[PDB]
RNA sequence: CGGAGCCAGCGAGACCUUGGCCGAGAGGUCUUGGAAACUCCGUCGUGCUGGGGAUAGAGCAUUGUAAUUAUUGCUCUUCAACGAGGAAUUCCUAGUAAGCGCAAGUCAUCAGCUUGCGUUGAUUACGUCCCUGCCCUUUGUACACACCGC
C-alpha cells in the first residue's frame, strides 16, 4: 500500500496475482516503482507507482528473497536470499543485467550505502560483508558471533555458551556518513561497528 | 509411519510398491591331507 | 626502528627453490618482470590500462565479459594473451599464448634492456588512434579510450601475426619486433601506419 | 508386404487447396481457436 | 533406485552412521 | 493466389515433390 | 472446498505438521522420541530459527527448510560417515 | 542378425544388395520368437546388410 | 531446494492422477499444468538446439523463435540438460523448445513445460524453411490467430492445449496473421498465412515454414527427466499401427 | 599539441548515428570551459578524450 | 628419504637412461634401428643410440609408481591416437625392455603376473633419484 | 590425536582434498611435492596461496592433497583452492581467530575464487 | 491466534449507552476533512 | 616429426578380458577373473619443403566361405589436386564462438550418422532508434503529489 502522508491517504494497494505473502519492500528514488519479496515464492514481484500494475518479475534467485534495497543515488537494487547469494539488478534502462555474488552463508539483513557504492550484507555465520556494487567483489568483512550476547532461555537444556539460537544480526543499516553500521538481532545485543578498520564501536543491551 | 501418512504420501507409497511388485557350514577345512 | 614479524629461519620439509623464496617478497610477472615502475606516460589512458595489481601468470580465469566495462580492470598482459589465439586452429589454447608471451618478453629483454612490461605499456599508448571516421563518404570523430586500448592491443597482436604467418620469423620474435618498433614509435610497425593512416583520413574529413 | 507403420503424407496441390479452403472459410466466420484473457 | 538415489535427503541420519593361503586363514 | 504462394518470391528448387507424385498417379 | 474441511481436518492431520514428526518422515529421525530429544538438545533450526519446542507445527513453506544446526556433533556425524566433513564451513 | 544394439539390429542375409531392400524399407518382419520389426535403412556397406 | 522440487512432484503426480480419475468418472477444462497462468501470464519460451547445431538447424530455431511471439533463441555450447532446465526455471521461462537434425535437416522436436511439464515429443517431416524462399522478405511478429482443426480425441484436446499456450492470449480482431495447425491422420500439417479481408471473401498468402510434426511420446516430466511417467507413447510395432489414428 | 577533454554528460535522444555518441566534455586545462564532441567507441562519464583539434562543435552526424 | 616421486619425471629418466647407457649391461635387441615403437608412428626415434636405454628408464620408471605391470598396460601407457583408433604401442620393444630390466635385476616377476620393482631394483632407482638432487 | 583438518576444492569436474596436520612444512600433492605440480607454466598458481601469506604460517603445519577428475587447468584451481582453505581452516580451529581473519582478508583481497567456488551456473542474459 | 501459536517461533499475545471516545484516529486531529479531498474529487 | 610427461565425465539384456610367450607391425598362441587437444626436451626449416596423402605396384595377415571370392588391417615404394578461396551469402553475445576427444544407439529419426558426456576457451558489443523491419498510442482515466491539456 502507498501512503500519502500529507493527505495521510492510502491512495493505492498493489498485489499479486495469488495473494503472495510479502516480507521485505524496496522503492525507487524516483517514487515510480515498488517492489516487494516473499519467502513463498522466490520471485521479486514489480509495479507501477502510476498505475499499480505489475510490471514483471525479477526471477533468478532459488530460495526466499529475504532483503531488498535501491541504490538511492545510482538506481540499482540488490536482492539477497537464503540460496547464499547476492544479485544486483539493472533493471532500469533499454537492457535488464543482473549480477550474482556468492556468499558463505543464507544472508538474512542488506543495507546500501548512501553513496551507493557497497551493500552489506549479514549472513547466518554471524558475518557482515560488504561488497563494492559495480566491481561485484568483497571489500571487508567483520566478525559479530563473539560481540554478540544471547542469555539462556528459562526453558533451555543446554548452556548459553553452546547455544547456536541466535548469534547472527537479522538487521543492519548504514549510518549516513557511512563509516559505520548498526546491527540487531533476536538477541539482547545491538552492536554499533566501525566498517573502514571493522572493529566494534559499542554494544548497547 | 505413527501418525499416518498423507493423501499424496500414500499416493507415493502406492506407487513405488507396484514397481517393487513389477556349524559345518561355518567352518572351512584347510590343509588337508 | 625496526619492526620483526619473524624470529626463527623458516625451512620447509618439501624444499621449495630460492628464487620463490624471493617471489614471496614482492610479485613479478613469470617471476622475472617487476610493475613496480611501469607508468602508462598518456592520461587519457589511464584507468583503461591496468599494471597496478601484478600477477606471477597471465592465466586468471577472471570474469570481464559480465559487465560493460569490466576488461579496463583486466591486466593488459592477460588481454594481449587472449588477443593471441585467434584464426580458430589457436581458438581455446591459452597455454600456448601464455608461452608465446614470456618468449617474446625475454626477447625484448635480451634486444632492448628496458623492461618489457614498460615496452608492452608504450606500444599500446602510442598505437591507440586518438581520432577516426564514420561513414555519413566520412565524418570525422573522437574516440573512447577502451576503444582505442582494443584497437591498440588488435592491431599489434594482428601485425604480429600476419608478419610471421609465411616467414621464417616466429611469433614470438616478429610481436617483439612489432612490440619495440611501436614503443619507439617508429613508422616500422604495422600498427603505427594503420593509425597514422586512420588519423589522416579523419584530418582530411574534419 | 505389408507395412509396419502409417506412410509419411505427401503434400500435393490438391492437399494445399483443401487446406487452404479451411483457413479461408475459418477466417471468414472469424472462428479462430485461439486463447482468451482470463 | 534411480528416484531413491535421487531424493536422498543428506540430513538423514542413523546412530549405526556412529560406528600359504590356509596359513593366512588359519592365522587369521 | 499462384503468385502469393512461392512454397508451390520463390522458393529454392526441391522443396516441393508435386512433380514425382504426379507421374507416380499416372502410372 | 469448504465442505471437505468437514471431515478432511482430523486430529491426525494436525499431528503430521509436528515437528519431531515431520523430522521422522525426513529419515533425520529413527523415532519420534529421538527426535523430540534432539528438538531439546537444540540440534534443529526451520529456517534461520532454532526450534527447541517439540510441539512447533511446521508450516509448508517452511517445511523444506527444517534442517541440523551448523555446528551440531550431530551433523558433523552425518558428513563423516559420508567422508564429507569441510572444516571450512566448521561442519 | 549378426550386430544388435537393444531393439536396433543390423541383418544380414536377407538381400543381396542395397538396391534390393530399397524395395523393401518400411516392411514387416519378424523372428522365430514372434518379436515384431521393421526394415529401416539399407547399410552401404556390406551389400545386402 | 532439491527437497522442495522432490516435494512439488509428488504433489504434480498425484494431481494428474486425480484429474484422470474425476475425467474417467465424467466418462462414465484447460489442463491443471496450464489452468493457474491460463489468460493470466504470457509465456516465456526458450529456443534451443542440440549440442553443436549445423547451420541449417541454427536457422530453422531462428524460424521457430519468429513463431512463438514471446520466443527467445539461446546457444546451446556445452550446456547440460540438468542444467539447462534447472536455468530455465531460474529465468521464469514456461516453456523449452528443442530441436535435432540430420544433415542439416530438421527431424525432430520436444516441448517441455515448466516447472513440471508435461514434454512432449514431436517428428518433423516435409521441413520447408523460409530461407528456401528467394525475396521472402521479413515475417509480420503480431500476436497470430490460432485455427486447430480436426482435434477431437482427448489426447487431440491435449495436444491443442500444450501448443495453444506458447502464444499470448488475446489477439487483436483485425490482426493479419493466422498459424494454423491441422490434424491430418496423426500428422498435424502448420502453415503461417497473412491475411486480406476483400469485399467478396479472403485472400490468403503462406509465410513459412511448412513442415508436418506427429507426436510419438508425452511424458509427465521435464525433459532432463528421463525416468518421468510416460502419459502417452506411440506403438509403432503393433499390428494396428500402420492405420491407427489417435489425435 | 592535442588537448584532453574528461566526459561530464553522455546526452541522450541526440538522433546521432548507430555507434556514434554525442557528449560534453570539459577541458583539463580550464574546467570550466565545455565543448560538444561525436566519440565512436564506449564512452561513459569521467573518462578523458584526446581532441587534435579544441576549436570545432559537433553537429548531429544522423 | 628421497624417492622417485621426489624427482621431476623427465629429470629422473634423462638421468637413468644415461646410467643403463654407461653401465652398459643392458640387453639392447638388434633391431632397435629400425623399429618405429608404433604402427601409428611414421619415422623411428631419432636418438638411434640412446632411445632404447630412455624407454628402460620410463618403463622402469613406472614400474615403481604401480607395483604390478604388464606388457598389455604399457602397450596402452605407451600407446596414442592414429576417424581415429588410439593404437597401442609396439608389444615387441615392450616385452624385451621388461625382459631386459630384469637381467639387471631392476624388476622380477610379480606374482599374480606381471613386474613388480625388485628390492635391489628400488635402491637402485632410489639411489639415482637422489644423484638428481645432489 | 594430532590436530588435523580436511578441506574441499571444487572446479568444474576437478576435486581436490586437503588434509592439513601439525607437521614441519611438508607440502605434498598426490604424494609428490608441490614443486613438481605440472603443467609448469601454471605452477605459480599453485604457489599462490603459499606466497601470499608466506611460507613462515606453513613451517608448523603438513598439507597433502589429493587431486581427482577435471583437467589440468580445473585441477591446478582446485588444488590452489583447497590449500588456501585448509590454511584458514586450521587457523581457525587450532591457531586464533585472529590470524584466521587476517588470512582470510588477504586471500580475499588478492582472489577471492581461493576460498568461494567459482561456478559459471548458466545464464539466460536475454530477459526472456 | 489459536493456529499462529502453534506454527510461530516467537510469543504470540491473545487478542482482545455512553459516547465513547476514539483513542486512535486515522488523521491528525488538526487535519480537516475537507483539505483531504483533492481538487479533481472536488 | 621423435622421445618423455600427464588430466575427464556420460554410460551395464559364447563374448570380454588381467597376465606369460612369439611377430617389425597387423596379428597369433597359452592361461586367469567377469581420451584427445595439451606440457617439457630435441630434429627440421620458408623450399609445394621433414605441409597434403589421392592414385598406383609389391608383400605379411584377419574374416567368413568353398571360392584361387571379396572383406578388413599392417610393411615398403610411388607422391598428385590443394599457395586461405569470385559475384554473393548464413549464423552468432559467456563457460558463448571455436578447438578436442569419449560413450550409447534405450518404440519417431539416426549408423562414421543421431544424441549425450566431459576437456580447452576467447575477440567484440552489452548502446541506439540514425537506417531497415515489426509493432503500440493519439476519450490521463491513472486513487494522492507532480506533469500534461482538442
Ligand atoms: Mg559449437
Ligand atoms: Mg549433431
Amino acid at each position: 500500500r502507498a501512503w500519502d502522508l500529507i493527505r495521510y491517504r492510502n491512495f493505492r494497494t498493489f498485489t499479486g496475482t495469488e495473494r503472495i505473502q510479502f516480507n521485505c519492500l524496496a522503492v525507487d528514488p524516483s517514487g515510480e516503482v515498488v517492489c516487494a519479496g516473499s519467502l513463498d515464492n522466490f520471485d521479486i514481484h514489480v509495479w507501477s507507482v502510476q498505475t499499480g500494475q505489475l510490471l514483471d518479475a525479477l526471477s533468478g534467485h532459488e530460495g526466499p528473497v529475504s532483503c531488498l534495497s535501491f541504490s538511492q543515488e545510482n538506481s540499482v537494487l540488490a536482492s539477497a536470499s537464503w540460496d547464499k547469494t547476492i544479485r544486483i539488478w539493472s533493471i532500469f534502462g533499454r537492457s535488464q543485467q543482473v549480477e550474482p555474488i556468492e556468499v558463505y552463508s543464507d544472508v538474512l539483513a542488506l543495507s546500501m550505502r548512501p553513496d551507493g557504492k557497497e551493500v552489506a550484507v549479514s549472513t547466518l555465520k554471524g558475518q557482515i560483508s560488504i561488497f563494492n556494487i559495480e566491481d561485484a567483489k568483497q571489500v571487508g568483512n567483520i566478525d559479530c558471533r563473539k560481540d554478540i550476547i544471547s542469555g539462556r532461555f528459562n526453558q533451555d537444556r543446554f548452556t548459553a555458551k553452546n547455544s547456536e539460537r541466535s548469534k547472527f544480526f537479522t538487521t543492519i543499516h548504514y549510518s549516513f556518513d557511512g563509516m559505520a553500521i548498526v546491527a540487531g538481532g533476536n538477541n539482547n545485543s545491538i552492536c554499533l561497528y566501525d566498517v573502514p578498520n571493522e572493529v566494534l564501536l559499542k554494544r548497547f543491551i | 509411519n505413527p501418525y499416518g501418512l498423507n493423501e499424496v504420501d500414500d499416493f507415493a507409497s502406492k506407487r513405488e510398491k507396484v514397481l517393487l511388485g513389477q556349524e559345518d557350514e561355518d567352518e572351512e577345512e584347510v590343509l588337508a591331507m | 626502528f625496526e619492526v620483526v614479524e619473524e624470529f626463527t629461519p623458516v625451512v620447509l620439509a618439501t624444499p621449495i627453490p630460492e628464487e620463490v623464496q624471493q617471489a614471496q617478497t614482492e610479485i613479478k610477472l613469470f617471476n622475472k618482470w617487476s610493475f613496480e615502475e611501469v607508468e602508462v606516460k598518456d592520461a587519457s589512458l589511464v584507468d583503461y590500462v591496468q599494471v597496478r595489481q601484478p600477477i606471477f601468470v597471465a592465466h586468471t580465469a577472471g570474469r570481464y565479459a559480465n559487465k560493460r566495462f569490466r576488461k579496463a580492470q583486466c591486466p593488459i598482459i592477460e588481454r594481449l594473451t587472449n588477443s593471441l589465439m585467434m584464426n580458430g586452429r589457436n581458438n581455446g589454447k591459452k597455454l600456448k599464448a601464455v608461452r608465446i608471451i614470456k618468449h617474446t618478453l625475454d626477447i625484448i629483454n635480451v634486444l632492448t634492456d628496458q623492461n618489457p612490461i614498460q615496452v608492452v605499456v608504450d606500444a599500446i599508448t602510442n598505437t591507440g588512434p586518438r581520432e577516426d571516421t564514420t561513414r555519413v563518404r566520412r565524418q570525422a570523430v573522437d574516440v573512447s579510450p577502451l576503444r582505442r586500448v582494443n584497437q591498440a592491443i588488435a592491431l599489434l597482436t594482428i601485425g604480429a601475426r600476419e608478419a610471421a604467418f609465411r616467414n621464417i620469423k616466429t611469433i614470438a620474435e616478429t610481436l617483439a619486433e612489432e612490440l619495440i618498433n611501436a614503443a619507439k614509435g617508429s613508422s616500422t610497425s604495422y600498427a603505427i601506419k594503420k593509425k597514422d593512416e586512420l588519423e589522416r583520413v579523419a584530418k582530411s574529413n574534419r | 508386404f505389408d507395412r509396419t507403420a502409417k506412410p509419411v503424407p505427401v503434400i500435393t496441390s490438391e492437399v494445399t487447396e483443401s487446406l487452404e479452403d479451411m483457413i479461408r472459410r475459418r477466417i471468414q466466420d472469424s472462428n479462430f481457436d485461439d486463447l482468451q484473457r482470463r | 533406485l534411480r528416484e531413491k538415489a535421487k531424493e536422498r535427503n543428506p540430513d538423514e541420519y542413523y546412530h549405526a552412521m556412529h560406528s600359504s593361503m590356509d596359513q593366512v586363514k588359519l592365522l587369521k | 493466389r499462384e503468385e502469393f504462394n512461392p512454397f508451390e518470391a520463390v522458393g529454392k528448387p526441391g522443396i516441393s515433390k508435386q512433380i514425382g507424385e504426379e507421374q507416380r498417379k499416372r502410372a | 472446498k469448504i465442505s471437505d474441511l468437514e471431515n478432511k481436518v482430523t486430529v491426525s492431520a494436525i499431528c503430521r505438521r509436528r515437528l519431531p514428526v515431520i523430522m521422522h518422515r525426513l529419515k533425520m529421525a529413527e523415532t519420534i522420541q529421538d527426535a523430540v530429544k534432539f528438538i531439546e538438545q537444540g540440534h534443529v533450526r526451520v529456517g534461520p530459527n532454532l526450534i527447541n519446542d517439540p510441539a512447533y507445527l511446521v508450516t509448508r513453506n517452511m517445511e523444506d527448510y527444517v534442517t541440523w544446526v551448523d555446528n551440531s556433533k550431530i551433523k558433523k556425524t552425518l558428513l563423516r560417515y559420508r567422508n564429507q566433513i569441510d572444516d571450512f564451513d566448521f561442519s | 542378425p549378426y550386430k544388435i544394439f537393444k531393439n536396433t539390429a543390423f541383418i544380414k542375409d536377407m538381400f543381396s544388395s542395397a538396391m534390393e531392400v530399397a524395395r523393401f524399407e518400411g516392411a514387416q518382419i519378424k523372428t522365430v520368437s514372434g518379436i515384431r520389426g521393421e526394415i529401416k535403412r539399407a547399410l552401404s556397406k556390406p551389400e545386402g546388410h | 531446494m532439491l527437497r522442495r522440487q522432490a516435494r512439488e512432484r509428488r504433489e504434480y503426480l498425484y494431481r494428474k492422477a486425480q484429474e484422470l480419475q474425476d475425467s474417467q468418472l465424467q466418462q462414465k477444462q484447460v489442463d491443471d499444468e496450464y489452468a493457474a497462468t491460463s489468460g493470466i501470464m504470457d509465456p516465456r519460451i526458450i529456443v534451443t538446439t542440440s549440442r553443436d547445431p549445423s547451420t541449417r538447424l541454427s536457422q530453422f530455431a531462428k524460424e521457430i523463435k519468429l513463431l512463438f511471439p514471446n520466443a527467445v533463441r539461446l546457444n546451446r555450447g556445452n550446456y547440460v540438460m540438468p542444467n539447462l532446465v534447472d536455468a530455465c526455471k531460474k529465468s521464469g521461462t514456461t516453456d523449452l523448445v528443442v530441436l535435432h537434425e540430420h544433415r542439416g535437416v530438421p527431424t525432430s522436436l520436444t516441448i517441455s513445460h515448466f516447472p513440471h511439464g508435461p514434454t512432449a515429443q514431436f517428428s518433423l517431416h516435409n521441413v520447408v524453411m523460409r530461407h528456401d524462399i528467394i525475396n521472402a522478405g521479413n515475417q509480420s511478429e503480431v500476436n497470430p490467430h490460432l485455427i486447430f482443426d480436426n482435434f477431437t480425441t482427448a489426447l487431440g484436446k491435449r495436444v491443442v492445449c500444450i501448443l495453444k499456450h506458447l502464444f499470448n492470449a488475446g489477439p487483436k480482431k483485425d490482426s493479419e496473421r493466422v498459424i494454423t495447425f491441422a490434424n491430418r491422420g496423426d500428422f498435424i500439417s502448420v502453415r503461417q498465412h497473412v491475411y486480406v479481408r476483400t469485399r467478396e471473401g479472403v485472400e490468403i498468402a503462406e509465410v513459412g515454414p511448412r513442415f508436418e510434426m506427429r507426436l510419438f511420446e508425452l511424458r509427465l516430466g521435464t525433459l532432463e527427466n528421463k525416468d518421468a511417467d510416460v502419459e502417452w507413447q506411440l506403438r509403432r510395432f503393433i499390428r494396428t499401427a500402420n492405420k491407427k489414428d489417435y489425435l | 599539441p592535442v588537448t584532453l577533454a574528461k566526459v561530464i554528460k553522455v546526452l541522450g535522444r541526440t538522433g546521432s548515428r548507430g555507434g556514434v555518441t554525442q557528449v560534453r566534455v570539459e577541458f583539463l586545462e580550464d574546467t570550466s570551459r565545455t565543448i560538444v564532441r561525436n566519440v565512436k567507441g564506449p564512452v561513459r562519464e569521467n573518462d578523458i578524450l584526446v581532441l587534435m583539434e579544441s576549436e570545432r562543435e559537433a553537429r548531429r552526424l544522423r | 628419504g628421497v624417492s622417485v616421486r621426489d624427482v621431476a619425471a623427465q629429470d629422473f629418466i634423462n638421468a637413468y637412461a644415461s646410467f643403463l647407457q654407461r653401465q652398459g649391461k643392458l640387453e639392447v635387441p638388434g633391431y632397435v634401428d629400425i623399429v618405429k615403437t608404433s604402427s601409428g608412428n611414421e619415422m623411428p626415434p631419432q636418438d638411434a643410440e640412446g632411445w632404447f636405454y630412455k624407454r628402460a628408464a620410463s618403463v622402469a620408471r613406472h614400474i615403481y609408481m604401480r607395483k604390478q605391470v604388464g606388457v598389455g598396460k604399457l602397450n596402452k601407457l605407451y600407446g596414442g591416437a592414429k576417424p581415429y583408433k588410439h593404437i597401442d604401442a609396439s608389444g615387441s620393444i615392450n616385452r624385451k625392455v621388461l625382459q631386459a630390466l630384469e637381467k639387471i635385476g631392476i624388476v622380477e616377476i610379480s606374482p599374480k603376473g606381471g613386474r613388480r620393482i625388485s628390492e635391489n631394483g628400488q635402491r637402485d632407482l632410489d639411489r639415482i633419484a637422489a644423484q638428481t638432487l645432489e | 590425536a594430532v590436530p588435523s583438518v580436511q578441506t574441499f576444492g571444487k572446479k568444474k569436474s576437478a576435486t581436490a582434498v586437503a588434509h592439513v596436520k601439525a607437521g614441519k612444512g611438508l607440502i605434498k600433492v598426490n604424494g609428490s611435492p608441490i614443486t613438481l605440480v605440472e603443467p609448469e607454466i601454471l605452477r605459480f598458481k599453485v604457489y599462490e596461496p603459499l606466497l601470499l601469506v608466506g611460507l613462515d604460517k606453513f613451517s608448523n603445519i603438513d598439507i597433502r592433497v589429493r587431486v581427482t577428475g577435471g583437467g589440468h587447468v580445473s585441477q591446478v584451481y582446485a588444488i590452489r583452492q583447497a590449500i588456501a582453505k585448509g590454511l584458514v581452516a586450521y587457523h581457525q580451529k587450532y591457531v586464533d581467530e585472529q590470524s584466521k581473519n587476517e588470512l582470510k582478508k588477504a586471500f580475499t583481497s588478492y582472489d577471492r575464487t581461493l576460498l568461494i567456488a567459482d561456478s559459471r551456473r548458466p545464464e539466460p542474459k536475454k530477459f526472456g | 491466534y489459536k493456529l499462529d501459536v502453534l506454527s510461530s517461533v516467537h510469543f504470540v499475545p491473545k487478542p482482545a449507552e455512553t459516547p465513547t471516545i476514539s483513542m486512535e484516529d486515522a488523521q491528525p486531529l488538526y487535519m480537516s476533512n475537507a483539505s483531504s479531498l483533492a481538487p479533481q474529487e472536488i
